[PDB]
């Protein structure tokens, strides 16, 4: 298990730590999380209290180096900064812990949601998608904007997801015009799949890693992308068994987790409706069309 | 974006332009089959691309071999279309490629888009315009080459005769679209009116009579007239 400490909490803000969340209260003593599981990618987020705009957050592993988040008054943020000293880290948590200034990751034994939530999803990868490489860790926001959103404007500060575009000739064949475009098996299996992305795997964990930052962040390109990703698959005549079967999981998981009061925002109608009812795949998503159709059955 | 009537003079302006009507692409007959059930059989049907400035009409024939062993054909129909469009941009001089392409129903979008996608620049819109060309099989000498064709194949007419040295591209459109809302309306009475005279011919090289401006005048009336009046008939006005 492993720690992220705090040097202060100088201004009041809602922590995030992957799907929980606490209140810190202006000025008051907290130092961090621990009993951090091992073995998954993690997200820590914040909403301040004074101005919710901007949710903010970092994706890290706690296997790739000693983190520590501390709040810098000039540009106003919590920022992840990584310790080289291991010895004087390992002294920072052992004081807060004694002094008992941490919450624990509140993880119920039995609850895989978070493993289920990032099964394919790899810091590397996640270091693709935003760049930094001087960090181990990787910053996302509520305003940042995707690669394929600037194309239709600071590069450095971009979501670089694998653009999906239907009506585009990385997508269309010459010559075969109808049948990609109302069959996106070419799409999906040569260009993204063997192409592009190498494996499923890689592709599950930028479908998986778009979710979360559109879910925590609100961030409109994610959710663009996730629901991208998903209609390429389900559009697609030809899809190997084992990969629409984790995908009917990998959803199921999603739904299972988004908050019922953000659906609205967060769930495309036309995507949803042509996925579980019109498309080559409206019978291969059982539980994933299960849980929809109990939980939200207004968007169908 | 959409063409409608508060761009109407757009149409004839110099940039070049092309409206494609699939309407007539795929046209059955429903019958009977010796068991009582019912099945279509295609005939021969076209693609229609005007140049509404200069009266330009590429008639490409759809011969029904085209839907031999083919399954949904009336989707297969909007892609066949666009395929055969997209074929014609390409054989065009650069010089004579459209820069907008105008669909007369939206269903041609995508299929249109997505063959021009090497023509980046050229525009595919829809219109709010409700068009008549459908009634371009009741001008009797396309049908006739339609119907007699045996293989593919794309014949040539100026649908504006020779009104272009006369009046301007916006009055012909107007007239056409006249003559062809008149037909669609009720074909009979439009041909009578527009052949009622047997001083009046077509030329060999025309479509429509050779009507001096006053005779013009005279049969646009007539056919204004006919179209209000079914109007009145089908409302019971
Ligand atoms: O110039 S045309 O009016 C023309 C129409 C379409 C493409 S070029 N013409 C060419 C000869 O056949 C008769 C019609």
């Amino acid at each position: 298990m492993n720690t992220v400490p705090f040097t202060s909490a100088p201004i009041e803000v809602t922590i995030g730590i992957d799907q929980y969340s606490f209140n810190v209260k202006e000025n008051q003593p907290f130092h961090g999380i621990k009993d951090i599981p091992i073995g998954h990618v993690h997200v820590i987020h914040f909403q301040h209290a004074d101005n919710s705009s901007m949710r903010y957050g970092y994706w890290f592993d706690c296997r790739m180096g000693n983190f520590y988040i501390q709040y810098d008054p000039k540009d106003g943020l919590y920022k992840m900064m990584e310790e080289r000293d291991g010895a004087k880290f390992e002294n920072i948590v052992h004081n807060f812990k004694e002094r008992q200034m941490m919450v624990s990751y509140p993880k119920i034994d039995e609850d895989d949601t978070w493993y289920n939530l990032t099964e394919f999803v790899q810091m590397d990868k996640i270091r693709k998608i935003v760049r930094k490489d001087e960090n181990q860790f990787s910053y996302v926001d509520s305003s940042m904007t995707t690669v394929q959103e600037n194309e239709l404007s600071d590069p450095a500060h971009s979501l670089n997801y694998t653009v999906i575009n239907f009506k585009s000739r990385e997508a269309i064949r010459p010559g075969h015009e109808m049948e990609d475009f109302l069959d996106k098996s070419y799409y999906l299996n040569t260009v993204m799949l063997q192409g592009i992305f190498k494996n499923s795997s890689n592709y599950f964990g930028e479908l998986q890693f778009a979710f979360l930052n559109a879910m925590f962040f609100g961030n409109y390109g994610s959710s663009l992308q996730w629901h991208a990703m998903i209609e390429l698959i389900c559009s697609s005549a030809t899809v190997p068994k084992h990969m629409l079967d984790k995908l009917d999981e990998i959803l199921y998981y999603q739904i299972k987790t988004l908050p019922e009061q953000y659906s609205d925002i967060l769930l495309n109608e036309r995507v949803w409706n042509i996925c579980l009812y019109s498309s080559f795949q409206k019978n291969s998503l059982h539980n994933t069309e299960k849980i929809m159709e109990n939980k939200y059955p207004e968007l169908l | 974006g959409a063409m409608n009537s508060s761009n109407y003079a757009e149409l004839f302006n110099n940039d070049i332009k092309l409206f494609v009507d699939d309407t007539n692409v795929y046209r059955v007959t429903v019958h009977k089959t010796f068991e009582g059930n019912v099945a279509t059989k295609a005939i021969n049907g076209c693609i229609f691309t005007l140049n509404p400035k200069t009266g330009h009409l590429f008639l490409k024939i759809i011969h029904t071999s085209v839907w031999a062993g083919q399954k949904r054909l009336s989707q297969l129909a909007k892609w066949k279309t666009a395929e055969e469009v997209s074929a014609l941009v390409r054989s065009l001089p650069k010089e004579e490629q459209p820069k907008q392409i105008i669909v007369t129903r939206k269903a041609m979008l995508d299929p249109l888009e997505v063959h021009m996608l090497d023509f980046p620049n050229i525009a595919i819109r829809p219109t709010e315009l409700r068009l008549p060309f459908s009634a371009a099989m009741s001008i009797d000498k396309l049908s006739d080459v339609v119907m007699k064709a045996t293989e593919p194949q794309m014949v040539l007419f100026n649908i504006y005769d020779d009104w272009l040295d006369r009046i301007s591209s916006y009055t012909a459109f107007s007239r056409l679209t006249l003559l062809l809302r008149a037909l669609k309306t009720n074909e009979e009475s439009a041909k009578m009116i527009l052949l009622s005279d047997p001083t009046i011919t077509i030329k060999s090289y025309h479509l429509w009579p050779s009507f001096t401006d006053e005779q013009w005048i005279t049969i646009e009336s007539q056919m204004r007239d006919l179209i209000l009046t079914e109007y009145g008939r089908k409302y019971n006005v």
